[PDB]
């Protein structure tokens, strides 16, 4: 299907999709007066599908940036892409939640939710054929947790036929100088595991360590970080901006991704990331390639599936090769490393390859894995939730912002049937 | 007189019609515009246009533009008119479901009008080839619908399939086993008779007889291509008999269910061995029983040999077919069905193959290819029943079918048919 | 302490379309216990031959549940079987004909024919909801202001209906009152199968609370009764365009129930109730704290044989399920 309608929400999601908009606009071959400059014809082909045509020669990103506080639209209409989303587009307030899900979900956010409700029917009403939606927001802050569970609920409630895709980023048990945030977490994930088609479990810690062992990098700076986000980013949407091969869209991607409809929470990876402009030496190559995309090293999320298999990985390989050799690298891979994926999931790796690469590079692979192994996260989450939750720490600040503390009960016990979910089918075999 | 429709259904299915229709048009004479030197026998699947664009007799569909899109942007475009090039916008994706229920509806009617004001434009339609996947969402779910509306709309004309078959090896989907299972389900009391390609034979003799280290799927096409030129040669080129899909069908059934032969093209030698390029028509009819050169890349030396017809194409003499057929009767361990006698039809077309300009294979003098039918099939089947059972046990990924219009009862009634097709294959051989 | 869940099967006649198509009498019976379909037996609790009236499915199978709810057990009554096969016929019916009335308005009845029946010391609180499942949201049918309803978690987390119209009900005339008008709000569908398809799963809740003044005790008993709708082949019932995208949520929403009843009897690990919000509303109805009667509803025409077999296999899956049954305190 032809048409996404893009959603930034919250700092970090507002910052990681501008960051995304210029790779993709890059991609495109569009500049930031939103010029298309693109010196292949192919890179006008699948163009409406992030974009729109504007008044004149003008491609608009169909994007749709929500922040409670402006200053956040201001770094982006500052950025360098800025003049390249339309204004009518910034949908901004005046305050910010402040890291409170509840003044996401209930106070702030729900005063802002049909401004921005207003633009997103506006997107998709001018869009031919809609495919579905695609949020960005965190489920860790006050703006992208509340207000972002509050939108997909929204959205959906509206649109339940099309696809709800989300980036959805999980807060690091090493940094942040939050605290409450798997409050914000365990708050959003019962929204989350309700209402998303697919969600691309983005975790800060494992980005930390990505580019802190791989790339190289010390303390965590976000735009060095958000240059990985958004290369994934750009990896996962290859098949919907360009063609190639199999799975064009999300919804062939989801349905091959997910067994049983709440384990949608995907384990992202990218290659290649070696070191840069000297090598140029130690890999190269397709199978050289898919050792790099299957490997734990090069997994985007802080759950390693040595500890918890596979159920199913979807391999976006970018450039023009051989399908005979992923399908015998995938073959390869699945027979020796069979203990790391399911039995009763037969056939477990699913692969599309896109003739165009990303810039900077020649050839790419981006992983989609859908592991049990995230259950690692759903537990460090819960030990934390019930950990201040059973002395209801923290709670008056949440609960006087409108919520039950039955909420705080309900969102556990999703949350923890979420487990047992993925603790099962870690643990199921065949017969 | 004898004229054949071409369905391409699925991107699969879509690429392998591309390289058959260019290799058509250059066997035909027919520059990719339209215009062409000559004239002959391009008749049946092709009509002549009144400004001398030769056109073919085609249905392209896709249940999104982009497969098609590459058609009408690149070679053959100015071929290929724009009425038998048909796009859908929200697709099946992968979902059986989606594509007999949901989205497939959507186009069924407009590709059938467009088909019937195609067929009302042959003056003796034998039937159509339909290429699809079993085993993708547009290929598998539009195609069986597509089968069900064609029984009823065409009736006695003709309906062959040129399926894909995904491989133990070489799978795809991960709903693959559903996908398989469900539309088989739906084409066995529709469908007439289907040439199962296998993804990974295809794969699999282009590394090995044709010595392609890395081949691309427009490689694979032309193997593939190369043996539905082969079974079309009989209408299209000069020759003997043979000149009608029917006789295919009479010929290699043995019950009607088991539907389903195995073919094989030879030679499938690569243009670079050039050293034993000298090949008899013993050589290759050797090589249309060699386990190696099988499009269906199942065990022969477990399966029994139902029924065989040999279509030799190019400078082949019948006194050496059968001085062949006999010697390959001594030779080969092949179990053979009791009720009939000894089986072979056999068909000679005095023209060669043709290759196209970059293509793999040699410039053969001659060529041949088999179809079978084969109870080697059945290891395939139960491989494929025995996936299913293991999805289906747990319900995994049964959720977006259902949900999208389809009964969990389908799935039992499927898999009880698919089941008794293993009988079946059981039962002949006793 | 565990009681399994009765599952109690019931065929209509031929209708008027099976009939006159010319379709077979495919139901062969064997005592009270089993039906034998095509020489196969499948084995049972009660089964009900054609000719029962609306009187004989109440008195066997619904008139002890009536006892053990007002003992304060929760008890679950529904209808499960694919379009025709007579599930609404069974729990509504004709509501107003004292011999066409199906099981909800005579479990209404028999209450307050049990209460007349009481001391002047038992007071009894009796508040009724009636909501659909239609498109995957929770339509009030009492009140047409809410389109989707909530699903919340109680006291020790069992999942109740939050956003409800409760009625607190005097007479059962009155209920009867409740369920009239409930019923003609509901999504109702001619389509080639049913003219009145049920195209949504209708969810009638009767609390009944309870205390005895002189003992001072309270008691709770929730009554689910729960007219499906019958997950259809496209084939048959010929839905395109609306009457598609109300099959879609039905067979989803089944297939579910199927699973969470499989799961169940096997013992897998989960048991997913989460799948589907009707699974969630008989998750105590399906482990829990309930005494449930599962009525599988069956069409004795052969064009029906494949899923009416499937049908059957449910039941008989769903029997081997036991309830985690105790008294619910107030
Ligand atoms: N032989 C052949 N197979 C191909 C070709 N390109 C892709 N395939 C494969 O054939 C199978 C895909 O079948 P399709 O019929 O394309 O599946 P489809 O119906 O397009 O699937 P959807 O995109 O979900 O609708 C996969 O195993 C692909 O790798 C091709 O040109 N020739
Ligand atoms: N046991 C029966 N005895 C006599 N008539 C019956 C019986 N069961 C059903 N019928 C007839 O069939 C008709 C339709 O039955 P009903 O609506 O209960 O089917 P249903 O299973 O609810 O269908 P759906 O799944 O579409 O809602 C009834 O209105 C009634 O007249
Ligand atoms: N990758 C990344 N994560 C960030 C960034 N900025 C903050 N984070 C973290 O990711 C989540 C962002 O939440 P957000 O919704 O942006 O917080 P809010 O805007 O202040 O409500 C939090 O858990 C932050 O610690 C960023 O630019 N990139
Ligand atoms: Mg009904």
């Amino acid at each position: 299907m032809r048409e996404i309608v893009h959603i930034q929400a919250g700092q970090c999601g507002n910052q990681i999709g501008a960051k995304f908009w210029e790779v993709i606009s890059d991609e495109h071959g569009i500049d930031p007066t939103g010029s298309y400059h693109g010196d292949s014809d192919l890179q006008l082909e699948r163009i409406n599908v992030y974009y729109n045509e504007a008044t004149g020669n003008k491609y608009v990103p169909r994007a749709i940036l929500v922040d409670l506080e402006p200053g956040t639209m201001d770094s982006v209409r500052s950025g360098p892409f800025g003049q390249i989303f339309r204004p009518d587009n910034f949908v901004f307030g005046q305050s910010g939640a402040g890291n409170n899900w509840a003044k996401g979900h209930y106070t702030e956010g729900a005063e802002l939710v049909d401004s921005v409700l207003d633009v997103v029917r506006k997107e998709s009403e001018s869009c031919d054929c809609l495919q579905g939606f695609q949020l960005t927001h965190s489920l860790g802050g006050g703006t992208g947790s509340g207000m972002g569970t509050l939108l997909i609920s929204k959205i959906r409630e509206e649109y339940p036929d099309r696809i709800m895709n989300t980036f959805s980023v999980m807060p690091s048990p090493k940094v942040s100088d939050t605290v409450v945030e798997p409050y914000n977490a365990t708050l959003s994930v019962h929204q989350l595991v309700e209402n998303t088609d697919e969600t691309y479990s983005i975790d800060n810690e494992a980005l930390y360590d990505i580019c802190f062992r791989t790339l190289k990098l010390t303390t965590p700076t976000y735009g060095d970080l958000n240059h990985l986000v958004s290369a994934t980013m750009s990896g996962v949407t290859t098949c919907l901006r360009f063609p190639g091969q199999l799975n064009a869209d999300l919804r062939k991607l989801a349905v091959n991704m997910v067994p049983f409809p709440r384990l949608h929470f995907f384990m992202p990876g990218f290659a290649p990331l070696t070191s840069r402009g000297s090598q140029q030496y130690r890999a190269l190559t397709v199978p050289e390639l898919t050792q790099q995309m299957f490997d734990s090293k090069n997994m985007m999320a802080a759950c390693d599936p040595r500890h918890g298999r596979y159920l199913t990985v979807a391999a976006i390989f970018r450039g023009r090769m051989s399908m005979k050799e992923v399908d015998e690298q995938m073959l390869n891979v699945q027979n020796k490393n069979s203990s790391y994926f399911v039995e009763w999931i037969p056939n477990n790796v699913k692969t599309a390859v896109c003739d165009i690469p990303p810039r900077g590079l020649k050839m790419s692979a981006t992983f989609i894995g859908n592991s049990t192994a995230i259950q690692e996260l759903f537990k460090r989450i819960s030990e934390q939730f019930t950990a201040m939750f059973r002395r209801k720490a923290f709670l008056h600040w949440y609960t006087g912002e409108g919520m039950d503390e039955m909420e705080f009960t309900e969102a556990e016990s999703n949350m923890n049937d979420l487990v047992s979910e993925y603790q099962q089918y870690q643990d199921a075999t065949a017969d | 007189m004898r004229e054949c429709i071409s369905i391409h259904v699925g991107q699969a299915g879509v690429q392998i019609g591309n390289a058959c229709w260019e290799l058509y048009c250059l066997e035909h004479g027919i520059q990719p515009d339209g215009q062409m030197p000559s004239d002959d026998s391009f008749n049946t699947f092709f009509s002549e246009t009144g400004a001398g664009k030769h056109v073919p007799r085609a249905v392209f569909v896709d249940l999104e533009p982009t497969v098609i899109d590459e058609v009408r942007t690149g070679t053959y475009r100015q071929l290929f008119h724009p009425e038998q090039l048909i796009t859908g916008k929200e697709d099946a994706a992968n979902n059986y479901a989606r594509g007999h229920y949901t989205i497939g509806k959507e186009i069924i009617d407009l590709v059938l009008d467009r088909i019937r004001k195609l067929a009302d434009q042959c003056t003796g339609l034998q039937g159509f080839l339909v290429f699809h996947s079993f085993g993708g969402g547009t290929g598998s779910g539009f195609t069986s619908l597509l089968m069900e509306r064609l029984s009823v709309d065409y009736g006695k004309k003709s309906k062959l399939e040129f399926s894909i078959y995904p491989a133990p090896q070489v799978s795809t989907a991960v709903v693959e086993p559903y996908n398989s299972i469900l539309t088989t389900h739906t084409t066995l009391e529709h469908s007439d008779c289907a040439f199962m390609v296998d993804n990974e034979a295809i794969y699999d003799i282009c590394r090995r007889n044709l010595d392609i280290e890395r081949p691309t799927y427009t490689n694979l096409n032309r193997l593939i291509s190369q043996i539905v030129s082969s079974i079309t040669a009989s209408l299209r080129f000069d020759g003997a008999l043979n000149v009608d899909l029917t006789e295919f069908q009479t010929n290699l059934v043995p019950y009607p269910r088991i539907h389903f032969p195995l073919a094989t093209y030879a030679p499938v030698i690569s243009a670079e061995k050039a050293y034993h390029e000298q090949l008899s028509v013993a050589e290759i009819t050797n090589a249309c029983f060699e386990p190696a050169n099988q499009m269906v890349k199942c065990d022969p030396r477990h399966g029994k040999y139902m029924a065989c017809c040999l279509l030799y194409r190019g400078d082949v003499v019948p006194k050496d077919v059968n001085a062949a057929i006999a010697t390959i009767k001594t030779k080969r361990s092949i179990q053979f069905v009791d009720w009939c006698p000894t089986g072979f039809k056999v068909g000679i077309n005095y023209q060669p193959p043709t290759v196209v300009p970059g293509g793999d294979l040699a410039k053969v003098q001659r060529a041949v290819c088999m179809l079978s039918n084969t109870t080697a099939i059945a290891e395939a089947w139960a491989r494929l029943d025995h996936k299913f059972d293991l999805m289906y046990a747990k319900r995994a990924f049964v959720h977006w079918y259902v949900g999208e219009g389809m009964e969990e009862g389908e799935f039992s009634e499927a898999r009880e048919d698919m089941a008794a097709l293993e009988k079946d294959y059981e039962e002949v051989g006793v | 302490a565990e009681s399994n869940i009765k599952v109690m099967c019931r065929f209509r006649p031929l209708n008027e379309s099976e009939v006159n198509r010319g379709d077979k009498y495919i139901a062969k019976f064997q005592g009270e216990d089993t039906v034998v379909i095509a020489s196969k037996p499948y084995a049972f609790d009660r089964v009900f031959q054609s000719s029962t009236s609306q009187e004989q499915v109440y008195n066997d199978c619904a008139k002890k549940i009536v006892k053990d709810v007002l003992e304060g057990y929760n008890g679950t009554i529904f209808a499960y079987g694919q379009t025709s096969s007579g599930k609404t016929h069974t729990m509504e019916g004709k509501l107003h004909d004292p011999e066409g009335m199906g099981i909800i308005p005579r479990i209404v009845q028999d209450i307050f024919n049990y209460i007349y029946s009481m001391d002047e010391n038992l007071e009894f609180h009796i508040k009724v909801s009636y909501f659909e499942i239609y498109l995957d949201k929770i339509r009030d049918l009492l009140d047409v202001s809410k389109t989707n309803l909530s699903v919340h978690e109680d006291k020790n987390r069992v999942p109740y209906v939050k956003g409800a119209t409760e009625r607190f009900v005097s007479s059962p005339d009155e209920v009867m009152d409740t369920i009239d008008e409930g019923k003609s709000n509901r999504h109702v569908a001619v389509t080639n199968m049913n003219e009145h398809s049920s195209r949504s799963h209708s969810i009638f809740l009767i609390n009944v609370k309870q205390e005895n003044t002189q003992t001072e005790q309270k008691l709770s008993g929730k009554l689910y009764l729960v007219d499906l709708a019958g997950s259809e082949k496209v084939s048959k019932t010929g839905a395109e365009g609306a009457v598609l995208d109300e099959a879609k949520n039905i067979n989803k929403s089944l297939s579910a129930l199927g699973n969470v009843i499989s799961a169940l009897a096997e013992g897998s690990t989960y048991v997913p109730y989460r799948d589907s919000k009707m699974t969630r509303i008989l998750q105590d109805s399906l482990g829990g704290n309930c005494r449930t009667t599962i009525v599988i509803c069956c069409s004795p025409s052969s064009y029906n044989e494949s899923e009416t077999k499937s049908t059957l296999l449910f039941g008989q899956r769903a029997k081997t399920i036991k309830n985690t049954v105790s008294v619910n305190v107030e």
